[PDB]
């Protein structure tokens, strides 16, 4: 199946890199991830992205990554959750 | 051309209507009748069928419930004898679940659903009444397995399973030990699929084990809310009754019209083989018989005393009508109606076992846990 | 003496069967065995009831051994009913009587020389164990033995150290009108090297033709099918893929008179055991009138002995449903032409080898 | 450690209990039964299942 | 950029009754993207085969 997967940049776990200035698309061993703002495609990579690679190819599902912009990891502000949660 | 649809029925009076049903269905290329009453034994059962087959070159046969209450051995020879020639046989009032097996009964049909179809009714009862934990108490015979097997398959449609499927040998005497296992089970809904005499054994052990009190729900089929079962059944049993199950006249008239509908559909066929005129000499297959059965698969009759007559893939009746009825104050009173798809309950109240007016939960969670540990020093 | 009648249908080597009667040795069993070889044609179901009833009424035969040549299962049902009322065991040596009927009567003592759907399915797992085939795909129609075939496979796959992998249990259906398109999409969802097809002989042709429409009948695949589709090995619908594997009974190494001696031995050996311990002589009422009133007398104790009989070291023991726990099974393969050839044998849960390394 | 956590679990979830030690003395492993060409758990894993 | 070319599949029509060889070779394809190149009339023959 196809799942929409949210993420967020953290230094060792989800590293977000700019796309190739020449090719214009993401590199090898590095998955793409969008960034709403304009709508920008970036390249995601890290410890947690590798786990997602092995899981997806073993659980047999496809995904499209996108970085959260509403917030961060997540917090409950007046009964509503913002961020990855 | 003369086509006979001769039958094998007891109740000589009812056989007269079969001739009358034939004599009235033809007006709506000729139909006849050569019905013969039931002999006592079962060896002469098969020999009579050939003699009827010889005298009329019968196309299809009718078999109904005799005075003998076995309901399993008496109707067998008609299907077995006519199964050699691939001649379809209509099971007017034979509700045993065995006849749905095409391997054993190559050419056999039914105007009434088998006892195994009552599990389809119980499925909708759980949906209406919000039950998900049940205990099956089924006999080890084929009828018990059939009720178990269909219920289990449809339970995975909603991704659910029975809590326990306790089985007992047919005609068992010490059933109490088996029901003791259902005591510690969390589920309170009990589904029983025993026979006329086995049901009372389960009922008598439940009463002394206090399993017919408050909180218990008994879902029960046709055979265990009739006969000797009602003598020992506790208050609040929620059984099932076929609305037109015992209407022999309805099935005779309905079956004649159903076959005669497909009779007129055999004209537009190539290389039709006549039915054998003698059972003694014939050894062929009469391949039009399977073709006649295949046409008779979709031959749905417009109306009837029993309603629309539609046949399943295995030859059983489709979209039958059931009545849901409790046993209040030792009196079996109708409480609901099953229309073949959903459950329609009446405005009448339901007396649950133990006299509870409100619907019991149907599941009691055990708060006493057994916990296994190991010797590890810090822990 | 114990009255045993061998009723034969169609052409047979009756002379050799007669010689086998003298070559029998049941002297140690102390049974005084009697054999009444009776021959007839296919005739009719009306005759077979009256023929056996006449034989029972004449010399009060205790057991019946039946052989047949036609490939129709309607003979097996009649024999089961005859044993149900006459209370006389019948043996399905060959032909229609050897066709296996899944569900019998509870009080019948009718047994057949053949495997069950489960035993064939268990055998099918054996041939894949040796060749290291562990990827599955089960395709079954609405045949009444489809859901026992799947259950037996699923039971052996689970909790077993052998690493299997079952992909699809595709359930086909052909009662739908003009449903060829509908059955086409379902069959395309197959990506396994091995397919364990279970259907009927004519239903297989429809399935194989649809697979022939996709063209993936055999090119890098393998289909394993029970003996139901194989049927008459002399006839091939010319659509069965090359490399088709099937499981068959011992219908070539065992001749028609080969089983008659064993069938007679089974009854006599069973009757020997009851005489040593119970010492009872069964004399059922030979009349065929009011046989329901004759149900008071029963031979269930004797039926406890026909279940377990060992002769010559071969466990020719019957199940409670009339199967054989230790039957002789063979494996048949399609060569380049259209001909069934042996590629193995099965005995005592051990799969005997002739051709080892698959091509 | 595990008994003190069990007592806390029982108090905050309102269940009673009966603690016993695993008879095998093992933790649990799907040992092969070559006799029946199957696998079965032992230890506490077998007791729970 | 991460590229992987896993099939160089090629078909032939000069064979008579070679439809089976065409069809069975098509089953080796296991990729979301198929880069086809043939004649318009010729593609219709193999699109039906893939269907």
């Amino acid at each position: 199946d196809h799942l929409s997967i949210v993420t967020l940049e953290e230094a060792p776990f989800v590293i977000v890199e700019s796309v190739d200035p020449l090719s214009g698309t993401c590199m090898r061993n590095t998955v793409p991830c969008q960034k709403r703002i304009g709508y920008i495609k970036k390249c995601c990579k890290g410890f947690c992205i590798d786990i997602l690679k092995k899981i997806s190819k073993s659980v047999k599902f496809t995904y499209d990554l996108y970085l959260v912009t509403n917030g961060k990891h997540g917090k409950k502000i007046n009964g509503t959750w913002n961020g990855m949660i | 051309k003369i086509v006979n649809i001769g039958a094998v029925l007891s109740t000589r009076k009812h056989e007269q209507m079969f001739r009358e049903a034939v004599n009235q269905a033809n007006k709506r290329i000729q139909l006849n009748a050569t019905s013969v009453t039931h002999k006592p034994n079962a060896i002469q059962m098969a020999l009579s069928v050939c003699e009827d087959l010889i005298s009329s070159q019968v196309y299809a046969i009718l078999v109904s419930h005799p005075p003998t209450p076995n309901d399993h051995f008496t109707p067998t020879p008609v299907s077995y004898t006519a199964g050699f020639y691939r001649i379809p046989v209509l099971g007017l009032t034979t509700r045993m679940s065995i006849y749905s097996d095409k391997s054993i009964h190559l050419s056999f049909l039914r105007t009434v659903p088998p006892y195994s179809h009552q599990s389809s009714v119980w499925f909708e009862m759980m949906r209406v009444y919000s039950w998900n934990h049940i205990i099956l108490l089924v006999s080890d015979d084929h009828e018990g397995r059939a009720a178990q097997k269909r219920l289990e398959t449809l339970l995975e449609e909603r991704e659910s399973k029975a809590e326990k499927v306790l089985q007992f040998d047919p005609g068992t005497k010490n059933v109490t030990a088996l029901l003791m296992e259902a005591k510690e089970l969390e589920a309170r809904v009990i589904i029983l699929s025993a026979s006329e005499d086995d049901a009372a054994t389960v009922y008598r052990a439940a009463a002394m084990l206090n399993m017919t009190g408050s909180g218990y729900v008994w879902l029960v089929g046709e055979r265990e809310i009739s006969g000797n079962a009602l003598r020992y059944a506790p208050d609040g049993i929620l059984g099932l009754q076929l609305i037109n199950g015992k209407n022999e006249s309805a099935h005779i008239s309905d079956a004649v019209g159903v076959v005669a509908q497909a009779v007129h559909e055999l004209l537009e066929k190539e290389n039709i083989t006549d039915p054998p005129r003698g059972c003694v000499g014939n050894t062929n297959i009469w391949k039009t018989g399977p073709l006649f059965k295949r046409v008779l698969m979709s031959s749905k009759y417009a109306d009837g005393v029993t309603g629309r007559v539609e046949f399943n893939e295995d030859g059983d009746r489709k979209f039958a009508n059931y009545s849901i009825m409790n046993l209040q104050n030792r009196k079996l009173v109708q409480v609901g109606i099953y229309n073949g798809t959903h459950v329609i309950p009446n405005d009448r109240k339901i007396i649950w076992p133990g006299g509870e007016t409100e619907k019991p939960r149907g599941y009691q969670m055990s708060t006493r846990l057994k916990i296994v540990t190991i010797h590890q020093e810090p822990f | 003496s114990i009255g045993i009648a061998v009723i034969l249908v169609g052409t047979s080597d009756e002379v050799a069967i007669k010689d086998a009667h003298e070559k029998d040795d049941f002297h140690h069993l102390s049974v005084v065995p009697r054999v009444e070889l009776v021959a007839m044609n296919e005739t009719d179901p009306k005759s077979i009831i009256t023929r056996i009833c006449d034989l029972m009424s004449d010399r009060k035969i205790q057991g019946v051994v039946f052989a047949d040549d036609t490939d129709q299962e309607a003979i097996a049902q009649i024999l089961d009913f005859i044993s149900a009322q006459t209370l006389t065991p019948i043996l399905g040596i060959h032909g229609g009587s050897s066709m296996i009927m899944a569900d019998k009567d509870e009080s019948s003592m009718f047994f057949q020389f053949g495997p069950s759907i489960e035993q064939q399915a268990s055998v099918m797992l054996n041939i894949m164990e040796e060749y290291d085939w562990y990827i599955f795909s089960i395709v079954t129609t609405y045949f009444p033995g489809y859901q026992d075939f799947v259950n037996k496979i699923r039971s052996t796959i689970e909790n077993s150290f052998v690493g299997w992998e079952l992909e699809e249990v595709l359930l086909l259906d052909m009662s739908l009108d003009d449903g060829d398109s509908k059955i086409q999409n379902q069959l395309k969802k197959l990506q396994s090297p091995i397919i364990l097809l279970y259907c009927t002989k004519e239903e297989a042709t429809y399935i194989f033709e649809v697979a022939n429409s996709v063209g993936l009948t055999g090119y890098g695949y393998t289909w394993i099918v029970p003996s139901l589709v194989a049927g008459d090995t002399d006839t091939v619908p010319a659509e069965f893929p090359t490399g088709l594997i099937s499981v068959s009974y011992d219908e070539w190494d065992y001749g028609l008179p080969a089983r008659v001696r064993d069938g007679i031995a089974i009854i006599t050996t069973a009757a020997s055991d009851m005489l040593s311990e119970h010492s009872f002589i069964p004399e059922p009422k030979s009349s065929c009138y009011n046989t329901h009133e004759k149900r008071i007398y029963q031979s269930n104790m004797l039926n406890r002995y026909l279940i377990n009989v060992t002769f010559e070291g071969r466990n020719l023991s019957f199940s409670e449903d009339g199967y054989q726990m230790h039957p002789k099974l063979v494996i048949i393969l399609l060569n380049k032409e259209r001909k069934w050839e042996r590629v193995g044998k099965w005995k005592d849960k051990s799969l005997q080898m002739k051709y080892y390394v698959w091509p | 450690f595990c008994i003190d956590l069990l007592i806390k679990l029982a108090r905050t979830m309102n269940f009673t209990y009966e603690v016993h030690l695993v008879a095998d003395g093992k933790f649990g492993t799907q040992e092969r039964v070559n006799n029946s060409n199957k696998k079965e758990w032992n230890g506490m894993m077998g007791e729970l299942l």
